[PDB]
DNA sequence: TCGGATGTATATATCTGACACGTGCCTGGAGACTAGGGAGTAATCCCCTTGGCGGTTAAAACGCGGGGGACAGCGCGTACGTGCGTTTAAGCGGTGCTAGAGCTGTCTACGACCAATTGAGCGGCCTCGGCACCGGGATTCTCGA
DNA sequence: CGAGAATCCCGGTGCCGAGGCCGCTCAATTGGTCGTAGACAGCTCTAGCACCGCTTAAACGCACGTACGCGCTGTCCCCCGCGTTTTAACCGCCAAGGGGATTACTCCCTAGTCTCCAGGCACGTGTCAGATATATACATCCGA
């Protein structure tokens, strides 16, 4: 659970973004501190930016790898955050 | 009867339409089509009939260059007939995307 | 009015009697779709241009300086519009 | 004379053109010279593309020069078509030319 | 209002080499246009000369490399010539 | 010894930003001033032949907007223009 | 600074003295240094992240004008834009037709 | 043993494609440019840097050129290039006349 | 002079531009081709140098020209 | 190889609007002055370009053999040119409307110019490791089988 | 399926270009004023949109049948790969002086300003060159 929470706003990780810098957070929270706000990591301030112009043309920003274990160990969580 | 046969008909058209000097694509679809396009990008804009008759000058001009190239094209594949491929070669070689 | 399918208004003899005035002597019959799609693009690249300047403008319409200028800019110079 | 176009002997109008590079941004300052150097190429240019306009509306058994005529003489002329390789004259037409095959 | 054109000038040169034709509005505008055209393009060449060989002024020598570098060969030559012929007598008279 | 200026410190402070473990060569040094001139040429030329044209003789930030819109392509002009707002919202915040 | 009062890393008084001495208009804007500061930066931003990944696929620790190349070819809308620019000792990609192969 | 025709053709393709050092010398190329500024005026002097200049810029363009011809020769169903495909090329292009 | 280059050479840029089969005129064509392009190159880059009052043809002069030819190049201080 | 018919070119009239000219008026062009910076010129230094000469050495040139590639002939089948009958909508031309381009007054916030102050940035000096180069083994392919 | 070189993957040395530090002067900062380009309001008339109807020229669909695209075959000869001989490009090294770069000096060419006025502007008006329709005369192209 500490592990699969973003550190930023503590809430379990929903449809996490893994950067390149091998971080991750949460969706709805990485298009609010980074898509729109920075186009850089909230920790090592890497510029992600065409990374992410990458991602959204080929549409792989969520990494299914992770999201799907994640969906597997907590789904009550997933649908708490959802709701 | 009669029927000219293939190719003496082509050749008279072609006399007769680089003689003049009128447009030939029709000024109404012309003009609805390009107010089509424009309202893809922003609403409610109004056009000169001067605007709309450049367009089709300019339009003009570039395809007829264009099967110009392509007519070259052909025939340098040893061909009469024109195709797509040949006209991918045309806009590849001028180097147009 | 909503406009649709427009690109139809281009016929095939007007196709025709570009190619001939062209110089082409025999047409295919594939070809009418891929003079459309050239015709189209073009006529994309233009219509940007001219309404970005108009734009700057700021204007409602259209106006034969603003076609003209658009095509200068393209490299493609047009004579006997004014300018 | 008083008139500078006068005074070169020139029917372009050397006031005109020193107005107009000053107000072009093209320098901080502008010569004495250049006007009037200006205005002598800009007047061979025209009489040049008359030449030839004139000659193709004799042929046509015409009195007025139009655009197919100015059509005409540009691309006949080699240099001037490589001037203009770029530019579109409105009704201007094509040249009649058949390919051989 | 006031729309700046050089047709009376066109028609001065048209009047002087062919007396005997005249001239429509459609291609008086298209010969205003060239002469613009042409206009923008040696004045641009001229400052970026200037720009470049870091002088404060264009003068008839920056022209004349102008004309040098756009005009074709045998056009450009008449031209300069005249040009030169035209200074040579401004600056006499 | 002339004092030509070139932005090389600049570009090694945003190459430290982008790709921290990473040198660069003197040759490639000379690519990227080259392409930073060539890029100012072409919006400040672009931008001046607007101002000129508009009859309006000052040279702002709509210009500059309008200039990058005709000359980047769509996506990356987009990412531009909203670097650009970013930019200036921040410096006209202060003073 | 300027630079500081924005957060940008490009010098927004050499840009300012550009426009200026450039003749480009009578009269200069305050937000326009600012603005093609911010847009300058974030192009050469973009050009040397793609630069420098390529040259780490490649397996070195410096840009060379290979790499640039590679970037720069290797991307759609940059290749439109430096569509007509020839890089020194740039190299050309590796492209074979089909046919052409055995 | 002998490799038969066109597989030695495609090691060096790739070979030089992998490569990106200058193909042509450099003694022959400055002569040749000294050669043709001769005629236009006397006694000029040369950069070595502006030879190298000029000789990138030969470079890619011969190469550029190359490419186009190779398209036009395969579309006319050849695989060996010939001198007609250059000379559409460079007409499709705009260069010659 | 001009046949100073070479047919090797010649091969070499072809196989870089991809072509696999050449012929005997190819030479002689790129030959021409490449005269040309130098003539037109170094006439306006002599230009250039005449009006800046040097006898030294400099890469900045010849870059120049390029940017007038549209060929821009990059790598000497443009 | 003559002959029909169909397209083209030719001739003629005629009515119309586009071009040419007269004319009168106001903004741009001409003349005169100034003072101030920018280009012209002399001189000096030193850097970079040219020239010469040779040494090993890889590249260019030449010959040869053959096999794969280009080019010409042939035959088949279909897709497009041509003619006709029917359908559709573009073109011409009045009418009506209002939304927006264009012109003008007023006032004002914003940018050019000038003087004082300082520190970022460029030329230089230094030092050390990333990759050029190279000798030894694996592979990833090409060609004969 | 076999060998068998070309190329790929690998450990060692070492050396020249990259990375870091130094320090000073010219460009950036700051403060201030004045004037004009620019923002905002107000009124007004060309023109772009919408409509309707009548007419007729042009677009569709069909049929037919013949010229051309396409695959196949054969043949002849023109490049490719290899081995051997000749040659000059490449590097290092030394000499030399022509001309690029910098500094100083000074006179003269031009921006800016004010005063006069006429060549160029719009507007009104007259008439002849040319588009259109229509009547006529030949070139020629294919069926017979
Ligand atoms: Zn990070």
């Amino acid at each position: 659970l500490s592990e699969c929470q973003c550190g930023i706003c503590m809430e379990i990780l929903v449809e996490p973004v893994t950067l390149p810098c091998n971080h991750t957070l949460c969706k709805p929270c990485f298009q609010s501190t980074v898509e729109k706000a920075s186009l850089c990591c909230p920790f090592c301030r890497r510029r992600v930016s065409s990374w992410t112009r990458y991602h959204t043309r080929r549409n792989s920003l969520v990494n299914v790898e992770l999201w799907t274990i994640i969906q597997k160990h907590y789904p009550r969580e997933c649908k708490l955050r959802a709701s | 009867p009669h029927r000219y046969r293939p190719g003496t008909v082509a050749l008279r058209e072609i006399r007769r339409y680089q003689k003049s000097t009128e447009l030939l694509i029709r000024k109404l679809p012309f003009q609805r089509l390009v107010r089509e396009i424009a309202q893809d990008f922003k609403t409610d804009l109004r056009f000169q009939s001067s605007a709309v008759m450049a367009l089709q000058e300019a339009s003009e001009a570039y395809l007829v260059a264009l099967f110009e190239d392509t007519n070259l094209c052909a025939i340098h594949a040893k061909r009469v007939t024109i195709m797509p491929k040949d006209i991918q070669l045309a806009r590849r070689i001028r180097g147009e995307r | 009015k909503v406009l649709r399918d427009n690109i139809q208004g281009i016929t095939k003899p007007a196709i025709r009697r570009l190619a001939r005035r062209g110089g082409v002597k025999r047409i295919s019959g594939l070809i009418y779709e891929e003079t459309r799609g050239v015709l189209k693009v073009f006529l994309e690249n233009v219509i940007r241009d001219a309404v970005t300047y108009t734009e700057h403008a700021k204007r409602k319409t259209v106006t034969a300086m603003d076609v003209v200028y658009a095509l200068k800019r393209q490299g493609r110079t047009l004579y006997g519009f004014g300018g | 004379a008083k008139t500078r176009s006068s005074r070169a002997g020139l029917q372009f109008p050397v006031g005109r053109v020193h107005r107009l590079l000053r107000k072009g941004n093209y320098a901080e300052r502008v010569g004495a010279g250049a006007p009037v150097y200006l205005a002598a190429v800009l007047e061979y240019l025209t009489a040049e593309i008359l030449e030839l306009a004139g000659n193709a509306a004799r042929d046509n058994k015409k009195t007025r020069i139009i655009p197919r005529h100015l059509q005409l003489a540009v691309r006949n002329d080699e240099e001037l078509n490589k001037l203009l390789g770029r530019v579109t004259i409105a009704q201007g037409g094509v040249l009649p030319n058949i390919q051989s095959v | 209002t006031r729309k700046e054109s050089y047709a009376i000038y066109v028609y001065k040169v048209l009047k002087q080499v062919h007396p005997d034709t005249g001239i429509s509005s459609k291609a008086m505008s298209i010969m205003n246009s060239f002469v613009n055209d042409v206009f923008e393009r040696i004045a641009g060449e001229a400052s970026r000369l200037a720009h470049y060989n870091k002088r404060s002024t264009i003068t008839s020598r920056e022209i004349q490399t102008a004309v040098r570098l756009l005009l074709p060969g045998e056009l450009a030559k008449h031209a300069v010539s005249e040009g030169t012929k035209a200074v040579t007598k401004y600056t006499s008279a």
